[PDB]
């Protein structure tokens, strides 16, 4: 509905926390964490608990760049996986890419 | 150098423990002075 | 936003790139070092002034300078 | 099972003695600066930054384990032979009421022989010694010491099992040491350490008690002399010797196995509280407890699977089994997942077991003035006040140390791939919820405690005494804890829930003000070692008091574990470390944020906590409990009277002085902390006067620790660069460059600082207020 | 200024200012600003104790 | 007799504490056993204060009011006891540890050497320092180093 993830892209497994998303993703900004995982397997949060994510295009709304950006060095340093890409989603919909921005 | 005791804390603590039992048998020796006796 | 200086005395190492937490930085092309390349920020607005970069940055005085500057939502790092 | 060791894995060598540092890779380089050195210190029993291998790891902690009970045993025999050799335990044994304790002596060198104290001097001890407060005699005449020889025997045992323990952290480190999947049998370790450590210890306890120190106890009750017999009362051959002092049944060990139990109750009994002879437990129910927590924990230790070559035996519980049966629909997948934590993780281990010893070291400090366990110690004031106080700060230590390693836990071995969906997991979803709730109730217990005590220092101030929050003013009574009196001081009787108790559990709970024959002097019997303690107003407001701090001191701790990986703040705080000192200036500041910091932070608020714990005890002991029986008319008089206080009205009223002066934080300053530190400060040119040179260099350690606490390294630092300079001109240059402490090491050093001048200061003022009166 | 030959640093900014430092490698390119790579026997705050400077920024001993 | 200040061979108040020292001492040997350690400490206590106080009374020690003894370091050769011998000894013992340290660094210059002592070039770097200023003052007229 408010956090609708883009065409191709589905939802890792996530049974919800309280350090997720606040008033500020409404109204101000929020972000987006898209990147491709080949299995299942079993990720820490960057808000607290764990999550499992499936094969293929996973996409995660935060807060915050840095909770994005610590969540792809985590991707990195434990299931090397380097192609998150990090959008900046405005209120009204738009959507701009901020990592990478040299491609 | 010689096995465990040329270690600073041992050669260190053996230097205060000596230099305070020298200066214990010192005021000892000399009755406890709160001066140097001139006469 | 915070403000990210690069000055002449870099070496090129590839280090404040990967230990910062934001992506501020790039390398682009240089010529005066043997790297061939300098760090750049570009992506001022996104700093929240942590001063990682900082830490990693091996010469005598450090080629990177933040100076902390007006506070925004996204430098007081606040995810509300 | 089967016990897999593995064969000399370390050479025996002084290799590594002449290279300090050995053990991680940045402090092998050398030293380059001084920071090395304090780097030096706080690494070395971090074994997990030494080795990566979780098995080398475990073997190192087992080793450490033995040279620590070394290190107790050594700490046994030197307490033992200060009893042995330079005590007046000869002259003390005959009079325990009128002598003084003590074992140690000041030697007559720079004038510090004024510390011995005349009422110590007696028969094999005339120097004047320095006063005990461990209350290591009234244990010593409880368990049947006589004799400074056998205190000789002890000693020489304690030496020779320090060196056991020596030898078995050599030889299961150096030449034959176990594998981890021995540590990852807790099945049977709980097996033997339930039926095996607890439950043989209490029965061969059992056994100490009937044999010995239930007769030398009546021995000394009776009223002979230290010329006693140790050895011609014991085994078969004087069987009978154990008729004549408490009836051994009919005959022999035959009542034990043909199943005749009542005739064993005259040295296995079930009476009740405590012996108004002599002021503690009657020494036949200790005896009875622990045997049927012998038996209990026996049967306790049969409860857990292990399977091996005994053919019948296997049948029991696997602890995963019972863990991935309790699930819920609240709680998701329950407990799975647990078994994994606890059998991979120390640090887990560690928490849990920090908690419950620092809890039960606690429940130790409040059960042992209550019910008085030996022979006039009650009495005896300064060891009173000093047990309590010395169980409730190591209590206080091991709790905010689990917190430390609940945190440590979280920052190394928390593994997502074990926490789906289980309770540890669920935690981390909604921890914002915990620590926001928990900051919102610490909020109301402060406002609904301390604004309470500033509301009476203002209606005291402002001349409204009958606007206070007093037992005179508007009351607050605990009325569900003088419920709880009234039912455990109630039930002992005839026709009440426990039909065959004769004395009821403890006298504090409402019933009867308990005394003891002792000389003071030249005066008469006296001395109350135990009185109902009564709960009024400010009973209330002490313990919100107390669950105030208790609650802020879980808050730091507990949002130092949870957000010890992560937060809204920095993501990735599990990368920095448990130990970090900040993550830059920057978001604002990230000072102090890292869980390491949680436990500086809670430390201070234990102390806090424990500070307000012993001041509550030394003044309500002293107020209500503690005190004189008139040698007119048995009238009760404490150690502080009793306080008129005046009315709105123009009349007075008599309140005890816990109940007239802690309404407010002026009766605390005056009443408590003016009027009782005068004998600390008057102790000069006495016996006591080490404790007023206590109380005034623990001022300065507490004050030096501010230094510390206020300021940070840069200052320091750019100090030092004009001090180097200073040095460099003389040709006066270190190698070991010189360097401010690091950030976190000026944290630890103030908060070390801290803690020890305030807890040496409250030393000093409770041991030299005690041993006044 | 060569390898092994001791110098002496003249920035004003440097920790190793009025201070002996070893030359182990001097860069023989042209467009780089401060070729010549000095290790000391005092290490910094960062404990690291190899930098390149200037041959201006230099003084032989 | 300097401002409130009189020595102690007419002070009436260090006259009353010496006899209030020595009477407290006279009654706490004369209720002891003479054969239990207690006694002939305190009959060494007892010379030792005898001494004391006649070292008091014959170097002239000064009180004034409260009895007790007021040191002058003003520089009086009367008074030399009071600062000057101490001084002399303090400078010779600490120009002993400070150019044994000192000259320690400058024969090792090495970082084991610091947190692990070799003996053989610190005892003999003590025994120089017991000797200190006739190595120590031409260094002083010679100049130690240019650094600013
Ligand atoms: C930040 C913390 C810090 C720390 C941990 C240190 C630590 C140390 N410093 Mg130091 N320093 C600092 C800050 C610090 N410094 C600062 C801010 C400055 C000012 C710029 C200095 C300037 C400084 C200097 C100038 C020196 C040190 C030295 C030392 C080392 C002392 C070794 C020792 O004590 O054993 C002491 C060992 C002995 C006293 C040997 C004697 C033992 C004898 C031989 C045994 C036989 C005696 C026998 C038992 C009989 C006893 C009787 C007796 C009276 C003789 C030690 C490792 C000293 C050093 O380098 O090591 C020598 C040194 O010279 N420091
Ligand atoms: C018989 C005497 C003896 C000797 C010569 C050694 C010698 C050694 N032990 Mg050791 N150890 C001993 C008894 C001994 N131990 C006892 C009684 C225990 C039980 C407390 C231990 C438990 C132990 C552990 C856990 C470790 C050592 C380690 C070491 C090595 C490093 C020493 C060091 O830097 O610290 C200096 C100590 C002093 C100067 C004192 C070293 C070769 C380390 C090792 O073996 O490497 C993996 C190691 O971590 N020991
Ligand atoms: C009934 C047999 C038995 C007994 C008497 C003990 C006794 C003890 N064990 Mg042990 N243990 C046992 C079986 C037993 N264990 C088995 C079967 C296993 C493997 C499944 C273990 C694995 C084990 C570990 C890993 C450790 C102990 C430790 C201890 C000591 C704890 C210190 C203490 O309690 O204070 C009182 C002291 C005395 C009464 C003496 C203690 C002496 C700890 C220790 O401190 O190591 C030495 C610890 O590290 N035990
Ligand atoms: C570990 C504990 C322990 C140990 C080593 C002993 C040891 C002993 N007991 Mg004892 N006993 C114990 C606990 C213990 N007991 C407990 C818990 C009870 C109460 C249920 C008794 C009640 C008891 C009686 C009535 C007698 C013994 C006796 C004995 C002695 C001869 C053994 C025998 O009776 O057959 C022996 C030295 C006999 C004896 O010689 O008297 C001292 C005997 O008369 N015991
Ligand atoms: C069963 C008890 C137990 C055990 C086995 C451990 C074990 C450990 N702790 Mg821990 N802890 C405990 C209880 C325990 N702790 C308690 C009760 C507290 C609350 C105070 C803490 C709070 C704590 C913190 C905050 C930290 C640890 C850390 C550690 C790890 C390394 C410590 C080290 O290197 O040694 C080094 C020891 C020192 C440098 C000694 C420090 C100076 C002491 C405290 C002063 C002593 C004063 C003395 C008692 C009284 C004055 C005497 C004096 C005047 C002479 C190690 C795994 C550290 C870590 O990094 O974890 C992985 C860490 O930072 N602990
Ligand atoms: C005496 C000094 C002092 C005081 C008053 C406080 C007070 C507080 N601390 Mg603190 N703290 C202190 C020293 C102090 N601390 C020190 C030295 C440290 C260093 C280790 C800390 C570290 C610390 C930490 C780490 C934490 C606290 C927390 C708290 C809050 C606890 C919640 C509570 O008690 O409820 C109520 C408030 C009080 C009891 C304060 C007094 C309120 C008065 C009586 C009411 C005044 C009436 C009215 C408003 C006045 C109006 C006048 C008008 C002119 C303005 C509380 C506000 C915890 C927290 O935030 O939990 C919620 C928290 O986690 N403290
Ligand atoms: C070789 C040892 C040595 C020597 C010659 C000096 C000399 C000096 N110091 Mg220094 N210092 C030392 C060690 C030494 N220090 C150590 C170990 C520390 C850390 C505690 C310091 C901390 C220090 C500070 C903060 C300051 C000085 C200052 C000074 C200068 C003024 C005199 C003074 O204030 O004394 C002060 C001396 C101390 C405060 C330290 C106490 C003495 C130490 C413990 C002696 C070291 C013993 C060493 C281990 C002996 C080795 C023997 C060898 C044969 C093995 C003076 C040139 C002051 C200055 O800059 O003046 C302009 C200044 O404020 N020092
Ligand atoms: C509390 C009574 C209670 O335990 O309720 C029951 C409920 C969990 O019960 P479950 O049936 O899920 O428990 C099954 C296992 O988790 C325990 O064996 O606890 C909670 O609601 C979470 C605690 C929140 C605390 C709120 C404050
Ligand atoms: C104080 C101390 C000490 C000492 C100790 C001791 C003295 C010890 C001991 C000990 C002992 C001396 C122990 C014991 C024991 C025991 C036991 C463990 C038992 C048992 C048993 C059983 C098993 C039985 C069984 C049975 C039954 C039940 C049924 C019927 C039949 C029969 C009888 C068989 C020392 C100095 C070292 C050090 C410090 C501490
Ligand atoms: C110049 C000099 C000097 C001097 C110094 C000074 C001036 C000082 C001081 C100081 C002060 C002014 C103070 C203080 C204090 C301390 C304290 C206070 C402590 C401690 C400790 C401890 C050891 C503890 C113990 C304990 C515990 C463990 C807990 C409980 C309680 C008790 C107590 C038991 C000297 C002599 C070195 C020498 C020469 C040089
Ligand atoms: C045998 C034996 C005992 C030998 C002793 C070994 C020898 C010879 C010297 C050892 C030097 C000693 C004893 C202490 C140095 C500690 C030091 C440089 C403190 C300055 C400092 C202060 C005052 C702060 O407030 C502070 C606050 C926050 C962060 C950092 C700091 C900080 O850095
Ligand atoms: S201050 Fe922090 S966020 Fe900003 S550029 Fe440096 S490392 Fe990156
Ligand atoms: S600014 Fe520092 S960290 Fe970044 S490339 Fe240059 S030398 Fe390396």
């Amino acid at each position: 509905q408010a956090n609708s993830l883009p065409p191709g892209a589905s939802s890792p497994i996530f049974g919800g926390s309280t350090g997720g998303l606040l008033r500020k993703a409404l109204v101000e900004e929020k972000y987006l964490i898209t990147w491709g995982s080949k299995e299942e397997q079993v990720f820490e949060m960057p808000t607290g608990g764990a999550a499992t994510m499936v094969a293929g295009v996973n996409g995660l709304y935060l807060a915050r760049k840095e909770q994005c950006h610590a969540l792809h060095r985590q991707l990195v340093a434990k299931f090397k996986i380097r192609d998150s890409k990090i959008y900046r989603v405005l209120p009204n919909g738009e959507q701009t890419l901020i990592y990478p921005k040299d491609g | 150098k010689i096995p465990f005791l040329s270690l600073a804390p041992i050669s260190g603590a053996l230097f205060i423990i000596g230099s305070v039992v020298v200066l214990a048998l010192a005021n000892i020796y000399a009755k406890y002075p709160l001066l140097h006796p001139l006469v | 936003s915070h403000a990210v200086k690069i000055y002449d005395t870099c070496i090129g190492c590839t280090q404040c790139v990967r230990a910062c937490p934001l992506d501020v930085l790039e390398m682009v092309p240089w010529d005066g070092n043997r790297a061939g390349s300098i760090a750049s920020s570009p992506r001022t607005e996104d700093c929240v002034g942590c001063k990682r970069c900082e830490t990693a940055c091996p010469t005598d005085f450090l080629s990177i300078r933040v100076y902390l500057g007006a506070e925004t939502t996204r430098s007081m790092g606040l995810a509300y | 099972t089967r016990a897999t060791v593995d064969n000399n894995p370390v050479p025996t060598s002084i290799e590594k003695w002449g290279k300090p540092g050995w053990f991680e890779r940045s402090l092998a380089r050398g030293p380059k600066t001084t920071t090395w050195i304090w780097d030096l210190h706080a690494l070395a029993h971090d074994f997990e930054v030494q080795t990566s291998d979780r098995e080398d790891i475990a073997r190192k902690i087992f080793a450490a384990h033995f040279g620590h009970l070394g290190i107790v045993f050594i700490w046994a025999s030197i307490f033992f032979f200060y009893g042995a050799l330079s005590s007046n335990y000869a002259s003390w044994i005959d009079n325990p009421t009128g002598l003084r304790p003590s074992a140690q002596f000041a030697i007559p060198v720079f004038g510090q022989e004024v510390l011995n104290d005349p009422a110590t001097a007696a028969k094999g001890f005339e120097q004047g010694g320095i006063v005990m407060t461990s209350g290591l005699f009234h244990l010593w005449r409880a368990v049947g010491y006589t004799n400074q020889t056998q205190l000789l025997a002890t000693a020489v045992g304690a030496l020779v099992a320090a060196g056991l323990m020596f030898f078995g952290g050599w030889f299961h480190y150096h030449v034959r040491a176990p594998k981890l999947e021995w540590f990852q049998n807790v099945e049977s370790m709980l097996n033997h350490h339930l039926a095996g450590l607890l439950g043989l210890g209490s029965l061969a306890w059992t056994g100490h008690l009937i044999h010995v120190a239930l007769p030398v106890n009546q021995m000394l009750d009776k009223g002979m002399k230290a010329a006693d017999i140790p050895l011609p009362h014991e085994y078969a051959f004087s069987t009978e010797a154990m008729g004549n002092f408490f009836p051994s049944f009919k005959q022999g060990l035959l009542p034990f196995f043909t199943g005749n139990w009542a005739v064993y109750s005259d040295f296995l009994t079930f009476k009740g509280g405590l012996n108004p002879q002599t002021g503690s437990l009657w020494m036949t129910d200790i005896a009875h407890h622990h045997l049927a927590i012998a038996v209990m924990f026996i049967i306790a230790g049969h409860m857990y699977r292990t399977n091996g070559p005994w053919n019948p035996l296997g049948l029991g519980h696997s602890i995963k089994e019972i863990l991935e049966a309790h699930k819920g629909p609240f709680t998701g997948e329950g407990h799975k997942g647990l078994y994994e934590v606890l059998t991979t993780s120390w640090h887990a281990q560690l928490a849990i077991n920090l908690a419950m010893v620092g809890s039960l070291s606690i429940i130790v400090a409040h059960h042992m003035y209550a019910m008085n366990p030996y022979p006039y110690m009650g009495i005896d004031y300064p060891t009173q006040i000093s047990l309590f106080t010395h169980h409730m700060w190591i209590g206080g230590f091991l709790i905010v140390g689990a917190g430390a390693h609940a945190a440590i836990f979280m920052v190394r071995d928390y593994d997502p791939a074990v926490n789906q969906n289980n309770l540890l997991d669920r935690v981390l979803r909604h921890r914002d919820a915990i620590i926001s709730h928990l900051n919102w109730v610490c909020l109301f217990l402060g406002f609904h405690s301390f604004g309470l005590y500033v509301h009476n220092d203002t209606m005291q101030a402002l001349g409204r005494p009958g606007d206070m929050f007093a037992d005179w003013g508007i009351q607050l009574q605990p009325v569900f804890a003088q419920w709880i009196q009234s039912v455990n001081a109630a039930a002992f009787g005839p026709n009440s829930t426990a039909p065959w108790v004769s004395a009821a559990t403890s006298p504090v709970w409402g019933g009867n003000v308990l005394a003891l024959p002792a000389t003071v002097a030249g005066e008469v019997v006296q001395k109350i070692s135990i009185a109902p303690v009564p709960l009024g107003t400010a009973d209330f407001m002490i313990h919100h008091i107390h669950a105030l701090t208790i609650h802020v001191t879980i808050l730091i701790l507990l949002k130092g574990v949870l957000f010890a990986r992560s937060s809204r703040l920095i993501p990735d705080k599990a990368n920095l470390g448990f130990r970090f000192p900040c993550d830059g200036p920057g978001r604002g500041g990230t000072c102090q944020s890292s869980a390491w910091d949680h436990v500086f932070l809670g430390l201070f608020w234990m102390y806090n906590c424990i500070s307000i714990v012993i001041f509550h005890f030394s003044w309500k002991m002293q107020s209500d409990v503690y005190g004189t029986l008139n040698a007119t008319t048995k009238a009760v008089e404490h150690i502080v009277p009793s306080t008129d206080v005046l009315l709105g009205n123009g009349t007075t009223q008599a309140f005890t002085q816990f109940a007239a002066s802690s309404v407010n934080i002026n009766g605390w300053l005056r009443d408590f902390l003016w009027a009782q530190a005068a004998p600390v400060i008057n102790s000069y040119g006495g016996p006591s006067a080490a404790y007023g040179l206590f109380f005034l260099g623990a001022h300065f350690v507490w004050a030096f620790s501010l230094m510390f606490l206020f300021s940070g390294r840069g200052y320091w630092q750019e100090l030092i660069e004009s001090i180097v300079w200073a040095h460099n001109k003389l040709k006066i240059v270190p190698t070991i460059q010189p360097r401010a402490l690091s950030i976190t090491q000026g944290r630890a050093v103030g908060v070390a600082h801290y803690l020890l001048g305030g807890i040496v200061t409250t030393w000093a003022f409770f041991i030299a207020r005690f041993l006044a009166i | 200024i060569q390898k092994g030959s001791q110098v002496r640093v003249l920035r004003q900014e440097s920790y190793w200012y009025n201070d002996v430092g070893t030359v182990a490698s001097v860069d023989k390119g042209a467009n780089v600003i401060y070729p010549v790579t000095v290790r000391f026997e005092k290490v910094n705050y960062s404990n690291l104790n190899t930098n390149n400077f200037g041959v201006s920024e230099l003084e032989e001993v | 007799p300097l401002g409130n200040t009189i020595p102690c061979s007419e002070s009436q108040a260090f006259k009353d504490l010496k006899d209030a020292r020595i009477n407290g001492l006279k009654e706490k040997i004369a209720a002891t056993d003479p054969a239990t350690q207690y006694a002939k400490d305190l009959t060494a206590s007892m010379e030792l204060w005898e001494y004391r106080y006649a070292n008091y009374e014959k170097n002239a020690s000064c009180d004034k009011d409260s009895g007790q003894p007021h040191l002058i370091v003003d520089g009086r050769l009367s008074h030399a006891g009071d600062f000057i011998i101490p001084s002399i000894l303090f400078l010779w013992l600490a120009g002993a540890l400070g150019w044994a340290g000192r000259d320690y660094l400058l024969k090792t210059q090495n970082a084991m050497d610091e947190i692990l002592i070799d003996f053989s070039k610190a005892v003999p770097s003590l025994v120089l320092g017991l000797a200190w200023p006739l190595f120590a003052i031409p260094q002083i007229l010679s100049g130690a180093i240019r650094d600013n």
